[PDB]
């Protein structure tokens, strides 16, 4: 049957070099090395013993520029060991990861024993086949009703959450984690916590406990204090693992990559250190493929019941989107939920603002079966709406509300009760697709059907 | 045979390599993966990988191929997708049984076991031969029926055997040609090097509309078969929407998506939404798909092949084009080739330009756009293509000051700028009015007298009154509403209700997927005469707060105009215009009496 | 004189809010893009700097 | 939200010039609306009056 | 021994150095001046030398010490000045008999001529110790009696000879380690890398405060032993007045105040106004200094020093911490710190990231602050110590857009929002209520609800008052302020009496100094049942101008709530509230 | 600095170090840091210019067992009048106070333009005092600074309001600023004014406000004074 496990059953020696001809930065040079791979997970041996891994980076020729993930800080010419794996990085992926935590480089941290792999999977991953992909159709009632009726979530969709500093974007991203479920039919996780405070990580690993989430979900936990440059590998690990689960066990993997502006924040830190192109504010330049490779390991493949859906927290450096981390994951992902500083301080929560959030998926898992038929111009309406209710916001502020037109209060009241009543919801009250569309109904029933210029009139004779 | 000498990303240097040329193309290490050279230093050519160096091992053989990065062209381009390289997605993934792209796989670019009804041309047995003269056509489908085979452009000389008419398969000899005593023979499928243009006899003004069924496009920034246009904008203002909607209804014949650094589900996206559209056009109900082919190299995929994508891409549009298609190519994501090349030069140290980008970027650039343009086939019988290009730049950021964005608008006719404020608020297209321009306007007169004579009057009015809008809603939001004139308050009502009824276009919905030239044109003429016709009334003296309650009636019948669904016949939408004309008229005149 | 101040008074308010919430907001943003640009600019220069005494260095290493 | 200004460093310098002028004006004809409306209320008063 | 190769300003390069790590100090020169391994390359190993570098000729000896950057751990280094290198400030002036520092001084951070009292603990020979384990006690002083001796903690074995109790002094075998062969003959104090954080057991969670004693700090903004807090740190805002109070006042029974950069007479007037602070513990009037150590750090010394300044006062309360004492690291301007990481990275010719700062400013940052929190020591007994570090972050040019200000207000969990306008018009301690947050108050319900269970509801309902009061502030400014309702009056009456009688506390009278938690509490009841008393009223339909004109002998008994002395203890300062809670209560209800 | 360092701690005598053209200085920091290899920094100056006059400037102030004291004034040019250049920067970072001399002040011919709103000295308050100078000179300074500031913003109202509108505090401080501004700064540049004589000027200008109107001065000084 599985024979392919069978061609690994042999035993491969090592070259162990005591040759590193310099060291600098995070950068370690070696020499004489015997046939160099490119990428290849090197295990250093320090003089105190410490064992730090590392991978190649250049290999000019008899000579290669070991990267180690720990740092730098110790290793000597004349006592460190550099053994060679003479593999690229492996995760020892299983069915039996499911319940785990993880460190940042999946080495088991929950006083547990070493994942009994069932196959050994590069991180770096390979680009799906874009005819083997399949468009995800299959909506996500989230239960938020700002994701649910605007900015829709299918079901292999890579939507990111972008956030400022102190924005709560955990506990949305705990409350999507643990009501999301297909609209018209559980998910398992896999988490990865890139360079959170304790304070999150605790937050996660014990919210997935409370909603019993913990028994199908693998945490990978790099936190501050873990080395910096781990966290490059933090995403590809869970991101592997999750790819193993789903496209292999045919399961439903709900992938969150916590605070992926610390893992942009390494691939400067290590870009920097190797004088690469300097991009847009000191971030490399391949920034976009680095991040790409992460996110683009997400979506449904033809034949197979698999499907990785991912929420990539991101956090928004001064609250820009123009920002290169919230660029280029706008620009790579297939959506984003903006939590909006200004939201979270008028005391509204989710302080989703939808204006700025956006879901590429939900042209399609809208209408007919997937969902109510008003919900595709219903949405469109309430943005119209929204966005002539914050004009007009503007307009009062400076002018007065004397010059308001009927139109423009109108929009006002429909603002009003929307943030305060349609935004706004219980951490842990979920709401239906068709609640939210009958309460996007309601308030839209503030105008007249002729000033909703963009609901098409069956809808509106159907539905108003 | 060389061998590797260093890896670093995307680049191989490979030593032991005395003879490669400049762009050639060299099959780095053991599973072969296809790299082109950049630069060549005595015995070691530094090698660019189109394929996932991660790996490679020093010693690892590289062969010099002999030939420039070339693309096969022939019968079995349509209805299929590639990679960056020449490589089918569907024939890779039947051949590796995964849903991967393995790393070094040969799959042949045509599928050879595919027969076609090859049917000779008027050219006969001894007959001189020149580049591109056409020998025969093959059934490819039942919407690019009449495939035609044309001769590879640097071919000449005389016939000495033609194949009668078959079935064929590509590796099947079809045509013979002798020169100066050197025989050659000819097949259905002809290599191509990328970077080198096709020839063609001689390029033309492009004065017919590359209609793209988008109000707003069409309407006031029109691009010609044959103009090179660009869409700048951030992420979500619309790009790959308009150039699906492009690729979904446009007149072009044959159309070539590329995806350049673009997002895989977007691609399968096209895969399965195409097959279910059907085009008016060849007299029948014949899908989308099979006339379009698909170069799907999407952002997680080499770095390097996003450049051998758009190339692959252009390079099937301009043999589309000297079959005498309207080709319409569509570079998705055209800075991620910026992006692309500012990688590569990266790893090459090469000094950057403004922006990390490398110096000549400007000049790949220029010399891909300047591929596109109208022109008549190399051969006989005569031939007018047209390859129009329709590339997204992306900026970084959002802002037009992008390299990219600045070497882009120097060199295209038309800019589709999007904006990301409109984009928010659903307006869509989301195209930014104020900064958009198509400098094919003026070549346009010459098809907007002969139909639809006053579609450019229109256009400039429109454009006024959108102008004079925006200036007065610029000076209102910081000195109020109070000091407007009545005309002024109708020319502020009148252009909200043209962005958020005419301009606006709802794409994913029945009515206002594609509204055509002629419905695009009632459309506006309904607009344009309300907006005259109140500032009559006004001018007449009637108030305009009395007018706005009385004629409510006639503002929403305007704005419910884009509701009319184009698929009920040009005759019947122009005649509901008619009466949507003649009851505004009316009900203007009741108000004024 | 009251109408007339009551219209001053209006038009003067009226400016002070939008001095407020319009053009110190847009002045301020434009002032933070026109440093974020200038900043920009200095590392770019900085990096054609670096290459450009990389290059030396290994050419005087060479020598 | 921002300008179309060419950032320079002339630019920045005219922009941040042209920020200080507005805050001042600001302050100033904040001040003289306060002036403007205690002289309104004791208009309204001899209005009443 | 290595030797110089070559010197070019700072960085020095030196041959014959194989065997030599990174980070490792290397003692450069003749005149044994100190400098870290920067990067190697083959024989040759750069070093950044800390000192001044004119003077090395080439071919001077360089000799290895093996050992990263450290910061010697033990008795004696309580009550006592260092640089961010870890060099003694008081002993080197005792040495040199000069007011500079010369170039190149290596007095040991220790003084190795005191004598200690050192008393074992409960391990004996023959029992197995891990690296963390006390094994005995010295009493140090009279604030930090019974000053431990942890085992290094990267050590481990078996005992085979553990010292009596006894006078010992440091370099002086107390303790022999057999562990796998070999033997360890550890000393009272051991040096650890200061860049790499002190293991713990387990990271706890913060659930107890840092009583700061100021009532709006201990109040509305809450810090937690083990949170991380930052303050703007302006010129004149009271950075001062903030870091006294948690000295002198706070829970922690260890102070670490480290300078890291600010300027040297602003470093004069901390060393000393510290020895002038004196804390009543639970004996009596006691030296500050017995529990505050000081790495003052002008902005003269090593850039290095200026670079290591806080991570050798964060290792030093993390080793404190590891004695199970809680401890508040108090960080002056960080933004210098960053100025140093910034101008090290300009030497070593890292590209820059935003604004110029290195590209791994934000990581530094974070794994630095990632060291705060309340940790079981490693090691038995078991014992729960705490880091709480309280940076002051002040903005470059006085601007909050500085990466440095943005990292650490994003990493940081409290800011005490310090404002130069309010520092002006003599409210101290200068903390705007509309700008400053504590992310902590979720995490304080489990000590709130335990030992004053109104006291959320109590600060909640003032920050609700305080929002409504700027709201009816700007109502006020833009119209009449009589066309404000009864309510809306009676809210910003309330809110003032709050401004100046509540937050505004004087740092010199004896009642106002050292609010505790007890009277803060209890104020803060008075106070908003005052409010609602008069809200009641006020919806009983009594005028609000006669309800104030009756009720203000209960207005000014709550005004003079403040000066309730809190050295009658707690039960007396309780009775006194209820008396005067009661009365407020009797007359804002029979005056209608 | 070392002849400072000599002259104020190996022998006993106080030293007041003036340093010209630190805009120079720092020039003369570029040349040479780029002199070597070095990549400019900021703007151009060194990235460690920040150190390079920290170890220019701190090499002063008070010392325990010394009786001598070195005070520096850096006199410092600053390039296009813009606060945010490096220089000033740095030189605000690590020095303790600021004095302006004013662009506009000097224009209209005040000689010395010092313009006191944005200048200050952050240990003037270790200075002014009882045993140091006269004992109002810290009421005295605080009220005087305050009228210039509300002076500024009354000569600024005047052109907008009036100046039959302004209050009778602001025109009062019209004429104070006049008086000021005109006799205060305004210092022949041979003209030295001991601080005594200096802070009777200053009252003598304050004496056109009526006792109540000097809010900031303190009751007791007011009674001693004025
Ligand atoms: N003309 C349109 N009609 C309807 N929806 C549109 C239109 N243009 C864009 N969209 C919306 O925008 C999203 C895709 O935007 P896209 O073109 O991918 O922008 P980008 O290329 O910058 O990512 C889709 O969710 C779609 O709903």
């Amino acid at each position: 049957n599985k024979k392919a496990v069978e061609q690994g059953f042999n035993v491969k020696p090592r070259l162990n070099y005591n040759t590193v001809s310099g060291v600098n930065g995070p950068l370690v040079i070696l020499e004489k090395v015997k046939f160099p791979r490119y990428n290849e997970i090197v295990n250093l041996t320090l003089p105190d013993g410490t064992v730090r891994q590392g991978q190649v980076l250049e290999i000019r020729g008899d000579r290669a520029i070991v990267q180690v993930f720990e740092g730098t800080s110790g290793i000597d010419v004349k006592k460190t060991t550099v053994e060679f794996t003479g593999e690229s990085l492996r995760i020892p992926v299983s069915e039996d990861m499911l319940g785990r935590i993880f460190d940042g480089s999946g080495r088991p941290i929950d006083n547990g024993p070493k994942v009994f792999a069932e196959d050994y999977l590069d991180i770096n991953g390979s680009p799906i086949n874009p005819y083997a992909r399949i468009y995800p159709e299959e909506m996500i009632s989230t239960g938020v009703s700002a994701i649910d009726t605007m900015n829709s979530i299918a079901r292999g969709q890579k939507i990111p959450i972008f956030s400022a500093s102190g924005l709560p974007h955990n506990e949305i991203a705990a409350q999507i984690c643990r009501q999301a479920g297909l609209v018209r039919p559980n998910f398992s996780i896999v988490f990865a916590a890139m360079g959170v405070n304790l304070e999150t990580a605790r937050f996660f690993k014990q919210d997935f406990e409370e909603n019993g989430s913990l028994e199908r979900t693998s945490l990978f936990l790099n936190l501050a204090n873990d080395p910096t440059i781990e966290r490059i590998i933090t995403p590809r690990l869970a991101l592997t693992t999750a790819e193993y689960l789903a496209y292999q066990t045919e399961r439903h993997v709900l992938t969150i990559l916590t605070d992926m502006s610390s893992y942009a924040d390494a691939l400067r830190e290590v870009s920097a250190a190797r004088e690469e192109v300097p991009g847009r504010r000191g971030y490399p330049g391949y920034m976009y493929t680095d991040l790409s490779t992460i996110y683009e390991r997400a979506g449904r493949v033809e034949g197979r019941n698999g499907s990785i859906t991912q929420i990539p927290i991101l956090t928004m450096p001064n609250d820009d989107i123009t920002h290169p981390i919230p660029d280029l994951t706008g620009y790579i992902t297939e959506g984003q939920i903006f939590v909006d500083r200004q939201l979270h301080n008028k005391g509204i929560y989710p302080p989703i603002n939808v204006l700025p959030s956006l879901s590429r998926l939900m042209k399609s898992a809208i209408g007919e079966g997937m969902t109510r038929k008003d919900h595709g111009d219903v949405s469109n309406q309430l943005y119209a709406k929204y966005a002539i209710g914050k004009d007009a916001a503007a307009m009062k502020a400076v002018v007065g509300e004397e010059a308001l037109s009927i139109e423009d209060k109108l929009s006002l009241e429909f603002l009003e009760k929307f943030e305060k009543t349609f935004i706004t919801q219980g951490a842990y009250e979920d709401r239906t697709v068709f609640e939210s569309l009958d309460q996007a109904w309601s308030l839209l029933r503030i105008y007249p059907k002729e000033m909703l210029n963009r609901i098409s009139p069956k809808i509106l004779d159907e539905f108003y | 045979y060389g061998a590797i000498y260093s890896v670093s990303g995307p680049v191989v240097i490979a030593e032991n390599m005395i003879g490669c040329a400049m762009y050639e193309l060299v099959k780095v290490g053991h599973d072969n993966l296809v790299g082109e050279v950049i630069r060549i230093d005595g015995d070691k050519a530094t090698i660019q990988v189109y394929e996932e160096t991660a790996g490679l091992t020093v010693g690892d053989p590289v062969l010099r191929t002999g030939k420039p990065l070339s693309v096969e062209l022939g019968p079995g381009l349509m209805e299929t997708i590639y990679d960056g390289i020449q490589r089918p997605l569907k024939a890779i993934k039947e051949e590796s049984q995964s849903i991967y792209i393995p790393r070094g796989i040969d799959t042949p670019a045509l599928d050879r076991t595919i027969k076609w009804q090859f049917t000779p041309g008027k050219f006969q047995v001894g007959d001189h031969i020149s580049g591109g003269d056409i020998y025969g056509s093959v059934f490819e489908n039942s919407l690019i029926s009449s495939h035609k085979i044309l001769l590879p452009p640097r071919s000449r000389g005389t016939i000495t055997w033609i194949a009668p008419a078959g079935e064929y398969t590509l590796d099947e000899k079809i045509l013979e040609v002798e020169f100066d005593g050197k025989k050659s023979d000819f097949t259905l499928y002809h290599t191509w090097p990328v970077r080198v243009p096709r020839p063609v006899t001689e390029k033309l003004s492009a004065d017919y509309p590359l209609l793209t069924g988008q109000r707003v496009l069409d309407a006031l920034f029109p691009c010609v078969q044959g103009g090179t246009t660009c869409i700048p904008g951030a992420f979500g203002c619309g790009k790959t929407v308009i150039s699906q909607s492009l690729s979904k209804y446009s007149n072009s014949d044959a159309i070539i998506y590329v995806g350049c650094g673009e997002r895989g589900n977007e691609m399968a996206e096209v895969l399965m939404e195409f097959p279910e559209l059907y085009t008016e056009m060849s007299g029948t109900k014949e899908p989308i798909m099979k006339r379009t082919t698909l170069v799907a190299n999407t952002s997680n995929m080499p770095v390097a092949a996003r450049e051998a994508s758009i190339y692959t891409g252009i390079t099937l549009a301009e043999y589309f084009r000297d079959q005498g298609k309207n080709v319409s190519m569509i570079a998705d994501s055209s800075s991620r080739w910026a992006e692309a090349l500012r990688e590569i030069s990266g790893r090459l140290g090469e000094m950057p330009a403004d922006q990390g980008f490398p110096a000549y970027l400007g000049a790949k650039l220029a010399s891909f756009y300047e591929r596109a343009g109208k022109a008549v086939a190399l051969g006989s019988p005569d031939r007018t293509g047209s390859v129009s290009i329709v590339a997204a730049v992306s900026p970084a950021g959002g802002d037009f000051s992008d390299p990219v964005t600045t070497a882009t608008l120097g060199i295209t006719q038309v800019f589709w700028g999007l904006d990301k404020k409109l984009a928010q608020r659903k307006h869509f297209p989301s195209i930014n009015t104020s900064v958009s321009y198509s400098k094919y306007t003026n070549v346009l007169n010459k098809f907007y007298d002969s139909n639809y004579p006053e579609f450019p009057v229109l256009r400039d009015r429109m454009k006024e009154i959108l102008s004079n809008a925006e200036e007065l809603e610029q000076v209102v939001q910081l000195v109020g509403k109070s000091a407007l004139s009545d005309s002024d308050k109708i020319t502020l009502d009148v252009a909200t209700l043209i962005k958020e009824d005419f301009l606006q276009q709802n794409g994913y919905s029945t009515y206002d997927a594609f509204c055509p030239i002629w419905k695009t044109f009632d459309m506006m003429r309904a607009f344009i005469s309300y907006h005259d016709e109140a500032q009559k009334a006004v001018a007449n003296g009637a108030n305009w707060s009395k007018l706005a309650d009385s004629t409510g009636d006639v503002k929403h019948a305007v704005s419910s105009s884009k509701f009319f669904e184009p698929s009920r016949g040009e005759k019947e939408v122009h005649g509901e215009f008619e009466k949507l004309l003649s009851t505004m008229q009316e009900r203007f005149a009741e108000s004024t009496d | 004189a009251f109408i007339i101040l009551d219209e001053v008074i209006k038009v003067t308010n009226r400016r002070v809010n939008a001095i407020e919430h319009v053009i110190i907001p847009r002045t301020e943003n434009t002032i933070a893009y026109i440093n974020s640009e200038l900043d920009e600019l200095d590392r770019e220069e900085f990096y054609r700097l670096k290459k450009v005494q990389e290059k030396k260095q290994n050419e005087t290493a060479k020598l | 939200n921002r300008e179309q200004v060419f950032p320079t460093r002339m630019t920045l310098g005219l922009m941040k010039t042209k920020l200080k002028g507005a805050n001042q004006g600001y302050s100033l004809l904040k001040r003289k609306s306060e002036a403007l409306t205690k002289r309104f209320r004791d208009i309204t008063k001899r209005i009443d009056d």
